[PDB]
RNA sequence: AUUGUUUGAACACCCCCCAAGCACGUGCCAGAAGGGUCGGUAAAACGUGCGGUGUCAGUAUAAAGCGUCUUGACUAGGCAGGCAGCGCGUCUGAGCGUG
RNA sequence: AGCUCUUGCAUUGCUGAAUUUUUUUUUUUUUUUUUUUUUUAAAAAAAAAAAAAAUUUUUUUUUUUCAAGUCAUCAUGGGGCUU
């Protein structure tokens, strides 16, 4: 039942990657250096790694092709 | 990541013997009694027994132990194992139950 | 002292002594060697820059080698002084 | 036909405590040129002293105690040495193939006990580990292969007492 | 004579790092060190707990539930109080406070 | 020196070479036989002559879940701490058996009247028999 | 607080995997087996007695699910070479994209 | 106890066949130099060199397979026999 009561734990820590990545840019909002819509994340059933978009982002945006 | 992977994984939880049908035993009528001779270096007259099933199929049995008293319409119980001496055959006649009893002096 | 055993093979000839580096690694002993350019020189312990090809490297490595290995160094001290 | 012993050996055998494990003996053939099928017995011996140093011995002969007692000295002529932490356990994870076999090695905290396959167990209880989960993959059917395989796995791994002299940069505080 | 002596729950070989003089600084390594200080540690508590085991040393129930005897009052240890029949609050009887600890 | 081996040097006690300076050929080297553990769990029960699987298996799953230093100055502890063991450790018995016989009997007054637990313990630090 | 002395009973197994071996019986017959298979007249598997190993008021058989199984591989297979690169190209899908 | 009774597919021994040819390439003696073991000494070991050479009237001798043959060579397992 911990699957389902631990989904947004990580979801509100992820507001703040948002945040502190790109000041002024606004489930959350991640827009990757691509094209111009941002890309959206947010709640299920089964939890999810948030700060995987986020985190992501902010790694093609500082450093493109980061991969 | 390779989205055709993603695509590529409920299948059929296959019975590995499709005539006890998951059950592990089922009861029937035999149809006949009846030997066989069997694959070489096997040679012994082995005795099987042709029922019909519970479940409407029919498939060929291992008679076990010294002799047996089973005739037509004689009921048994089969179980699970199989004989490998002849190929095709998946069926054991448990004894210790029906018409088919245990043998005298075991 | 007793137990004649090699310490220190030095090769100046991997062509005709391949197996020479080869058993002193597997006797783990050290070697030095010349490169050729055709011999597995995988197993030289000191590699030496020359090529088996020079009477004239061969009287200049010997020549060192013999003065130093002929004379102890307190006789140069004394023969400078 | 006689075996070989040395001198300098003969410290050793007086010297640390030491156990032994054959591996496998096989019967191999050959149909010869002349008389028939002469076949080998061919033995695999592992020795070890429980304290680090690890040994093997493949010995070949007719008969089985012949090359089973060749197999016994060659190992105890060759042998390799081991670090542990302790005496129980490997310092890094491990991860080896020989002849296409995917053995994979993993450090334990002491106390775990040995989790590990038949014969590794004797061979971990022979050079010391006391504390390694273990598995082998790919064609595990020979038994010569696991071993020599697990002679070099011992031998892949990297120690910590080559550094605190020249890397200024001591090396302690082991608390999880 | 006599020392608990218990080795650490022994564990990897460890990701390990230190600045230089601090091997002139400090002494003996935290293996060591852990093993004594824990020692001491486990040695105290374990004669607490010891000493409590030792010194240890109705049930009818068949409820109809009646409100016969007293009541006491994740749930916060120590108790709170006790509440008796006649609407009385009052302090844990030493017999009670025993069987409270027995009872962890 | 001699004595204080490590406790897990039962090899050396079951067969040796380099002290034997005969018989050069034809040694005994031991086999990949798992019928040492089974004897092994034989000497186990032997020292409680219990029927042989429920009670080893409990005390084995016990053993783990009780503390977690290790498994060899614990599990045995985990022996230790059993009734039959404790009281040969006291010595009322010639043996383990005559002292199940006994416990059997409840001649025994562990904790004051009897233990609550006959069959499994396990004494606690602080109980007394 | 009171006193006396003691280990049942079965079931399966006993070639290798897998711990455990012999006698008579019958000799590719009665038979057993999960697999390799053993019996083709000197059976360490089948008829029975003895003896022994496992579990024990349980034990074996049968099935069923998972694991072993990296045996659908994300952790974790691959694809001339066992089985696996579409005959080749155009190709704005989706996905990956700072010279 | 005795078989000349059986069984050569129960055997020991011995032999048949062609497997017809191979049986010389190998050491030893001596020299030089040197090092391994033992409280005044031999072997041993190692590097090199030189000579001696390998049995008999010239064939015997060394050789792989056939349930090859022989229980009447003796032997001997089993079975048979003893008005």
């Amino acid at each position: 039942v911990s699957k389902l009561r631990q989904t947004t734990a990580t979801a509100a820590r992820a507001a703040e990657v948002m945040r502190a990545a790109f000041p002024g840019a606004t489930t959350i909002a991640v827009q990757l250096p691509r094209k111009d819509v941002p890309t959206y994340v947010m709640a299920n059933q089964r939890p999810q790694p948030w700060e995987l978009l986020p985190m992501k982002a902010a790694a093609m945006t500082q450093y493109p092709n980061f991969f | 990541a390779t989205v055709g992977q993603l695509l590529g994984g409920a299948k059929t939880r296959k019975c590995r013997i499709r005539q006890l049908d998951g059950s592990p035993f089922k009861k029937g009528i035999c149809l006949r009694v009846y030997t066989t001779s069997p694959k070489k270096p096997n040679s012994a007259n082995r005795k099987l027994a042709k029922v019909q099933l519970s479940n409407g199929l029919k498939a060929l049995a291992y008679i076990p132990g010294e002799g047996h008293n089973l005739q037509e319409h004689s009921m048994v119980l089969v179980s699970g194992n199989g004989v490998r001496d002849l190929p095709g055959v998946k069926l054991r006649i448990v004894r210790g139950r029906y018409d088919c009893a245990g043998v005298k002096d075991r | 002292g007793r137990f004649r055993q090699p310490a220190l093979v030095v090769v100046l000839d991997l062509s005709y002594g391949g197996e020479a580096v080869r058993e002193a690694a597997a006797r783990n002993v050290p070697t030095v060697a010349l490169l050729n350019g055709h011999s597995d020189a995988s197993a030289v312990t000191f590699p030496v820059y020359a090529s088996e090809s020079h009477l004239g490297y061969h009287h200049f490595f010997l020549e060192w080698l013999l003065r130093v290995v002929n004379i102890d160094p307190k006789v140069l001290h004394t023969l400078r002084n | 036909p006689l075996p070989p012993l040395p001198r300098e050996l003969r410290e050793a055998l007086y010297g640390h405590r030491w156990d032994r494990v054959i591996v496998d003996v096989r019967r191999t053939h050959t149909p010869v040129r002349g008389r028939g099928k002469r076949e080998e017995y061919t033995a695999m011996v592992a020795t070890g002293n429980m304290r680090g140093v690890f040994g093997l011995g493949i010995g070949v002969a007719e008969s089985a105690q012949l090359a089973t007692a060749r197999a016994h000295l060659d190992s105890l002529s060759r042998l390799a040495a081991v670090p542990l932490y302790r005496g129980h356990t490997l310092y890094t994870h491990v991860d080896h193939t020989f002849h296409r076999l995917s053995i994979r090695m993993m450090p334990r905290p002491a106390g775990w006990g040995l989790r590990c396959p038949d014969l590794l167990y004797e061979l971990c209880g022979l050079v010391g580990l006391r504390d390694v989960s273990i598995r082998v993959r790919g064609q595990r059917g020979s038994r010569f292969f696991v071993a020599q395989c697990f002679q070099e796995a011992l031998q892949k791994q990297t120690t910590p007492h080559d550094g605190v002299e020249a890397t200024g940069m001591y090396i302690r505080e082991v608390f999880r | 004579s006599g020392e608990r002596l218990v080795v650490r729950l022994p564990t990897y070989p460890a990701f390990e790092g230190y600045p230089l003089s601090e091997l002139d600084k400090a002494r003996e390594g935290e293996l060591g060190a852990l093993n004594r200080l824990v020692a001491a540690r486990t040695a105290a508590a374990q004669w607490a707990a010891f000493r409590r085991d030792l010194l240890f040393n109705a049930w009818p129930a068949n409820l109809r539930t009646e409100l016969t005897r007293p009541v006491v009052v994740a749930t916060q240890y120590p108790p709170v109080y006790v509440a008796a029949g006649d609407g009385a609050k009052r302090p844990l009887n030493e017999q009670e406070k025993v069987y409270q600890e027995r009872r962890l | 020196y001699w004595q204080a081996r490590s406790l897990l040097h039962e090899s050396n006690l079951h067969l040796d070479a380099l002290g034997e300076n005969p018989r050069y050929l034809r040694l005994r080297r031991v086999g990949s036989l798992f019928a040492t553990k089974l004897q092994n769990v034989r000497k186990l029960r032997l020292l409680l002559g219990f029927q042989r699987r429920g009670f080893v298996q409990k005390l084995y799953e016990h053993s783990l879940l009780a503390r977690g230093s290790d498994r060899m100055w614990k599990m045995v502890c985990a022996m230790e701490a059993t009734l039959p063991m404790t009281v040969t450790r006291m010595g009322l018995a010639e043996d383990v058996v005559g002292a199940a016989t006994a416990i059997r009997n409840d001649k025994i007054y562990v904790n004051g009247k009897q233990p609550v637990m006959p069959r499994k313990g396990l004494l606690e630090p602080g109980d007394v028999v």
